[PDB]
DNA sequence: TTTTTTTTTTTTTTTTTTTTTTTTTTTTTTTTTTTTTTTTTTTTTTTTT
């Protein structure tokens, strides 16, 4: 028994003011993947 | 040395296409059906019989037996990875643990993004999500070992040992995976637990709290965490495998899961498990090095000889009119004579039926005191009945007196507090307590036995203890009546020398006297010389039954509650009033009371149980009365 | 650091000397055969007599005994080389082969009191009584770890730094890969050696009668762990050493010492015999020559200092041989031990017979009337008080399992004790239980007991029932009951007195010439070897322990060897013997078996029939017969007929 | 092709900063272990009519 140490495990966030760095990083990611150039004809 | 991916493929193949003909010569894929039941949450424990594995891969069995934790893990992984394809329908979410599991799976698929590479610490631990337990039934090719001889060369190996259970703790929640939640993030942290103690986590390691560099303090929770049923048992060597001048050696067995609640103290068990170390951290140790405690990690607990958990001809001999005589004659067939004594002992084994009318319990147990002259097989019969009965305890004289009969409060080891341990009368609860040398028993024990034989409880109001113990045990006592020998110059109740209360508690006080008698002494001596000559009793008309068979028959007779008709009430009443009139009229008779009538009733219900009828008949009453009369025959 | 040594001169020379000593072929072949025998017995410790080294190499012997650690390392390397030379695969099986020492350690033979600090790092031979044993724990010597992430397997070695300096790097258990992948330990692939600690105390009979006992701690490692249990009297040979303390910036100069055992042997050098081919041949010829009166010859040779008591000596010979246990298939049991009770007048030598059996039989335990009370005679249950768990403690009768309890002054015991003896006497076991533990201890012991009658002197004008004070149930346990009277007849007086004066005249041959018997004052015993733990003409030379040369007497050493061989025999009741025994028992149960003015000393029960069978079996064993023939049965019947009846005078 | 001024340009150092390396260093609590009491639960010698 008291010989091995497994690590610690965590999951993703299961959901749940001034925006936190996680939300800002999400907004940066959505800007990078959603920023759009050109016009309707172009 | 070996590739565990190959070994997991090996165990997957074994699980998927091993078959036998267990149900009436029908190939049924023994482990596939169990995998189906496991996938539907209809079965928790899977026992892998290593005999089956050896049938088609003996070196896999040798690998399993030489590093058993590794292969328990490999088999658990193979089962985990096989379960999804054996699922035929949807689990009905039996309990709350299932709700947690399927919420976790739902949320993991919802935010999956499967092509992404996650961190190795960002999934669920395997043991958090199982709901099944995998155990090995060791190969029959491995001989059972002696607890003394399970040593450091067998650490990590699958061993079988046999012993008596002396001490087993209560089932308690041992945490397997600690689950925490955060005050900042909404993720769950998981701490699989291998040590005997753990330090609870403080900060959460979640990705969202590492990005935010917040506090993220995490809170240990029982709700999402995972526990397992856990028992700790001590198990002792059998008397016949202890070396000559020694005492038996104990081993600690850590029982957990579906293997809990099998072994009770006093049971003869055979335990298959892995012999493992527990590191001995903390103790400022005299010797340098990594010293550890050992224990057996249980995999398969099987209750043995008397603790053990029919063909048409079998029911034929049960329905035979001489079944009662054959069973009684199978009682210790190496003791010559004592035919009616063996009938009475058989009735004690079967017992009467308990009555609970309008909140006034009257026991069904039958108590018998053999009070005989020296050397008349009383201790041998007591010892035989102890060997035969399923929950029996044997006590002699004053070697197990006081708290060896009642309970005592003892320091718990698992947590450390004061737990109540039962003595002989508790270990023999709902069984037989064989009390040898009854006449030389300490008076405090005798008073305790008063209460046991009538109320079937033990009340204790000493300092550390204030309890009432259940002691629903038949009492088979043996004594010498007065000064070693029965002398006819003195009455009964003078060479019986039992108070009327204690005397009346016994349903049968059997008197044995060995008066010399030439032809009878020859018959006994021939029997005994044959036994010394062949290590068995001489051949007779009917071969005596095995103790396994005797146990099975007695057990079948046990759940056979027969009733007393209204029609017998006059016959039984007349028998009682008659017995009572000889007691009054005679000048050499013992104390007769209403307990004599209850003795008639419960003896006759035990006879009826032996015929496996549901109604007591006149012949049962007749035989009961004959037994009560024979019990005092030797004084004639 | 990280230095290696390039052919150390002293280690090389030592290993050469030790391998020369082990390679015994130009010499008598002793240790070469011993190494073969450990190979064949599948063991990895060789016990070396240090006298043999002194004979072959004084310089090695002294250097080994005074510098034990490195010398023993050299001698175990030499042993591994030699074992490989005989058998390389066997040498491959075991990582290290060990060397235990035995023989005569002159000044190194100490007691726990005398084991001072001048013996540190020397080999010593300590004798004492085991007071406490630890549990047998496994100590990891090689751990194997699997990394599931990388599929890598790691092994770590832990060297035995018990008495060496241990830096913390030497004791870390690997839990993580180099890049912090968790490792899982492979328990089945790791190697453990089991480890025990016992404490040896100065034996109470040898300690100075005034003061408190002195102890020494002993480390037992693999093969040596379960060799001793609490209450055992043992020799431990090993190295006396200081243990390291923990790391600290301050130290008192005070060191905790232990003895690291290289060998443990029991005091019972009487519980293990040594039979050479010549001994076996002598035994076989002695049994074949006179296979009829061999029993009488063995009996009359039993306690030579005691004159008379021919039947009592025959009975004691039967007790020392025993019967055969019947272990029935359904687990039932009939005992095969004989219990004898000697009642009699004062000064008829019954304590002398008990003392003879005590100094003659193996596993013989002495006990007196009130010196063993309650739990000191059968087992006891105590609580560990460290773990809080109940423990068993073996009393006199458990320790005499497969032996004899010689209970002297049996009549002066309490009735509580005498009724505790009942189960041991008949069923051969002790059943004890407290709440947390219940055991059934084997006490397969025979009871030889000596008692005085009530009134101290046996009244010949009363029945034996009222001279013996024992109840019938207890008397029934003793299968033979001898009334040993002091009949004051002048002729028997002349016989006894002539014998006694001859034994008071005898002087040991040459060893003595007019001198006194030393007291053995606790420094003289350590001067020589202990006869208890020490390492055959079938007859004795005649001088005047006997009056004339007319009938020879068996040698005591040969009698021990012969009885040890004959005890293993399992003679079978033949049908003629069984019929005769049954007929005699039925006759003996009857009143005609006793005339007028004769009385039963003990009741005749079925135990008497088993008594006849056990006595006949022991008689058959004496002849090494393998069957119980009619002569054995009639000898048993005459023993019983003699013992069970007594003429009462007016 | 003899004389003659800028030109470096190799050599002495010196500055001189910036960076990496070097050097220094007991006390104080805690805890197990042993050896003691101490209330309570027996249990083993005391006597009567
Ligand atoms: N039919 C029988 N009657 C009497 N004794 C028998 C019989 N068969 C066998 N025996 C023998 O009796 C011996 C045992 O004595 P037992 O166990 O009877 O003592 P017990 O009845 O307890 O007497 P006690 O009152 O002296 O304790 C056993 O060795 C057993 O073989
Ligand atoms: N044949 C014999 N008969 C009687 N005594 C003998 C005989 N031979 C020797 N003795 C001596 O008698 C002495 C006393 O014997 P012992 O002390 O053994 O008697 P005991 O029977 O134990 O007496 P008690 O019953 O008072 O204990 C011993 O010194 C012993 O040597
Ligand atoms: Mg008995
Ligand atoms: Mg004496
Ligand atoms: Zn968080």
């Amino acid at each position: 028994s008291g010989f091995d140490d497994p690590g610690i495990f965590y999951s993703d966030s299961f959901g749940g003011g001034q925006a936190r760095k996680s939300q800002l990083q999400r907004r940066f990611k959505e800007f990078l993947r959603q920023y759009r150039v050109g016009t309707d004809r172009t | 040395l070996k590739d565990y991916a190959l070994e997991k493929e090996k165990v997957k193949k074994f699980l998927q296409e091993f078959y036998q003909d267990d149900e009436l010569g029908k190939k049924q894929f023994k482990y596939g059906n169990q995998l189906v039941r496991l996938a539907h949450r209809e079965q928790v424990a899977l026992y892998v019989d290593l005999d089956d594995v050896a049938e088609d891969d003996p070196e896999l069995v040798d690998s399993i037996c030489e590093n058993a934790r590794r292969y328990a893990k490999l088999f658990a992984d193979a089962v985990q990875e096989l379960l999804p394809q054996y699922k035929e329908r949807e689990v009905v979410n039996k309990d709350v643990l299932d709700v947690y599991i399927e919420h976790r799976l739902m949320m993991e698929q919802r935010s999956r993004d499967p092509g992404m590479v996650r961190s190795p610490q960002n999934q669920y631990p395997a043991e958090l999500m199982r709901r099944f337990e995998l155990y090995f039934q060791g190969p029959s090719s491995n001989k059972p070992r002696v607890i003394r001889e399970v040593r450091a060369d067998s650490v990590g190996k699958l061993v079988t040992v046999r012993g008596i259970v002396t001490r087993v703790s209560e089932v308690k929640p041992k945490m397997v995976v600690a689950t925490y939640t955060c005050d900042q993030c909404g993720a769950e942290t998981y701490q699989p637990i291998q040590s005997p103690t753990f330090m609870p986590l403080i900060m959460c390691p979640s990705q969202e709290c590492q990005t935010n560099r917040s506090g993220g303090r995490l809170y240990l929770q029982t709700r999402g965490s995972r526990f397992i049923k856990f028992q700790e048992m001590k198990m002792q060597e059998h008397s016949d495998q202890v070396p000559v001048g020694n005492i038996p050696r104990s081993i600690t067995v850590l029982v957990e899961g579906e293997n809990t609640r099998i072994a009770q103290p006093g049971d003869h068990v055979s335990v298959t498990g892995i012999f493992l170390p527990i590191l001995r951290t903390g103790f400022r140790q005299v010797v340098q090095g990594l010293l550890s405690e050992t224990y057996l990690e249980a995999h398969r607990i099987v209750k043995m000889n008397k603790s053990e958990d029919l063909t048409r001809e079998e029911l034929r001999q049960i329905a035979e009119e001489d079944f009662y005589e054959k069973l009684a004659a199978s009682i210790a067939p190496e003791i010559y004579g004592h035919e009616d004594v063996k009938k009475a002992l058989l009735l004690l084994l079967v017992g009467g039926v308990d009555q609970s009318p309008r909140g006034m319990k009257i026991r069904g147990n039958i108590n018998i005191c053999l009070m005989g002259d020296p050397g008349v097989a009383k201790s041998q019969l007591l010892s035989y009945i102890d060997r035969l009965a399923p929950r029996s305890q044997y006590t002699t004289g004053r070697g197990s007196s006081g708290v060896g009969l009642t309970a005592a409060v003892l320091r718990d080891s698992v947590s450390g507090e004061l737990t109540l341990e039962g003595g002989a009368l508790v270990l023999a609860d709902q069984g037989v307590c064989c009390i040898d040398e009854f006449d030389k028993m300490a008076e405090a024990d005798r008073t305790a036995i008063h209460e046991v034989m009538e109320q079937q409880t033990i009340s204790i109001a000493k300092a550390g203890i204030l309890t009432t113990l259940n002691a629903r045990c038949s009492i088979l006592a043996a004594a010498n009546p007065a000064y070693g020998r029965y002398n006819p110059r003195r009455s009964l109740e003078q060479n019986i020398q039992l108070p009327a209360a204690l005397l009346s508690r016994f349903d049968l006080l059997w008197l044995i006297q060995d008066r010399p008698d030439r032809d009878n002494d020859l018959r006994l001596a021939q029997h005994i010389t044959y036994v010394h000559q062949h290590s068995r009793q001489p051949p007779s008309q009917f071969e005596p039954l095995d103790m396994k068979l005797m146990r099975r028959y007695i057990a079948m007779c046990r759940e056979k509650q027969p009733m007393v008709p209204e029609s017998l009430a006059d016959y039984i009443t007349a028998a009682y009033v008659e017995m009572r009139r000889e007691a009054w009229a005679s000048k050499d008779a013992t104390y007769t009371s209403a307990r004599t009538l209850l003795a008639i009733l419960r003896l006759s219900t035990a006879l009826a149980r032996l015929r496996m009828v549901d109604v007591v008949e006149k012949e049962d009453v007749n035989e009961a009365i004959r037994l009560m009369e024979m019990s005092k025959d030797s004084l004639l | 650091a990280g230095t290696v040594v390039l052919d150390d001169v002293e280690l090389r020379e030592a290993q050469r000397d030790y391998l020369d000593f082990l390679d015994d072929e130009e010499d008598q072949g002793i240790y070469q055969s011993k190494v073969r025998e450990l190979i064949s017995d599948n063991q990895y410790r060789l016990i070396v007599n240090v006298n043999d080294l002194r004979r072959k190499n004084e310089k090695r012997a002294n250097r080994l005994l005074n510098n034990a650690f490195e010398e023993l390392v050299a001698f175990q390397r030499a042993l591994k080389d030699f074992v490989a030379s005989i058998d390389a695969t066997y040498a491959k099986q075991y990582e290290e082969f060990y060397v235990g020492l035995e023989g005569s350690f002159g000044s190194k033979h100490v007691s726990p009191r005398t084991l001072t600090s001048c013996f540190l790092s020397c080999v010593v031979c300590v004798e004492g009584i085991v007071t406490k044993c630890s549990l047998v724990r496994p100590k990891v010597v090689r751990s194997v770890h699997y990394c599931p992430a990388t599929k890598k397997t790691i092994e770590r070695r832990y060297s035995d730094l018990t008495t060496l300096v241990a830096f913390p790097s030497s004791s870390v258990y690997p839990t993580k890969d180099e890049e912090n992948n968790p490792l899982e330990t492979e328990y089945g692939l790791s190697v453990y050696k089991d480890h025990q600690t016992i404490t040896i105390q100065e034996m109470p009979e040898k300690a100075p009668a005034g003061q408190l006992p002195r102890s020494v701690d002993v480390i037992l490692d693999d093969d040596l762990v379960d060799k001793a249990k609490p209450g055992d009297r043992v020799q431990v040979v090993g190295t006396y050493r200081c243990l390291p303390g923990k790391k600290g910036g301050y130290t008192s100069g005070t060191f905790r010492t232990v003895l690291i055992a290289c060998n443990v042997k029991q005091m019972s050098k009487d519980a293990q015999p040594s039979f050479s081919a010549e001994d076996i041949a002598k035994i076989k010829k002695f049994s074949k020559t006179r296979s009829k009166d061999i029993f009488d010859q063995l009996a009359k040779s039993l306690a030579p200092s005691i004159h008379g008591h021919d039947y009592v000596k025959k009975a004691i010979l039967c007790l020392l041989l025993g019967g055969v246990e019947r272990d029935l298939e359904n687990g039932s049991h009939i005992r095969g031990d004989i219990n004898i009770l000697l009642i009699g007048d004062p000064s008829v030598a019954k304590s002398q017979l008990l003392r003879y059996v005590l100094c003659t039989a193996p596993r013989a335990i002495p006990t007196t009337g009130r010196g063993s009370s309650g739990v000191g005679l059968t087992a006891a249950v105590t609580t560990d008080q460290e773990t809080g768990e109940r423990r068993l403690e073996a009393g006199a009768m458990v320790l005499a399992d497969r032996g004899v309890v010689c209970i002297d002054e049996f009549d002066k015991m309490s009735d509580m004790d005498r009724t505790a003896i009942h189960e041991v006497m008949e069923q051969g076991r002790v059943t004890i239980a407290k709440a947390g533990i219940h055991a059934r201890l084997n006490a397969r012991c025979s009871v030889l007991a000596a008692a005085n009658p009530v009134y101290g002197r046996y009244d010949q004008y009363k029945t034996p029932m009222e001279n013996i004070g024992l109840q019938d149930s207890l008397l029934s346990r003793f299968d033979l009951l001898f009334i040993m009277l002091d009949q004051m007849d002048p002729e028997q007086d002349r016989e006894i007195s002539d014998h006694v004066l001859r034994m008071h005249r005898y002087r040991a041959p040459g060893e003595q010439d007019g001198d006194a018997m030393p007291l053995g004052s606790a420094v003289d015993i350590l001067a020589t070897d202990d006869p208890n733990f020490s390492q055959y003409e079938k007859h004795d030379n005649l001088l005047h322990g006997t009056k004339k040369k007319k009938e020879k007497m068996v040698s005591a050493a040969f009698m021990k060897k012969y009885i040890h061989v004959a005890k293993i025999i399992k003679p079978v009741l033949t049908q003629e013997s069984a019929t005769y025994i049954a007929e005699e028992y039925s006759r003996l149960r009857s009143q005609d078996s006793m005339s007028s003015d004769t009385a039963r000393t003990s009741p005749v029960t079925a135990r008497t029939l088993e008594t006849l069978i056990r006595l006949a079996t022991a008689h058959a064993k004496a002849r090494m017969s393998k069957t119980v023939d009619l002569q054995d049965a009639e000898e048993a019947v005459e023993l019983v007929q003699y013992a069970y009846f007594k003429k009462v005078l007016e």
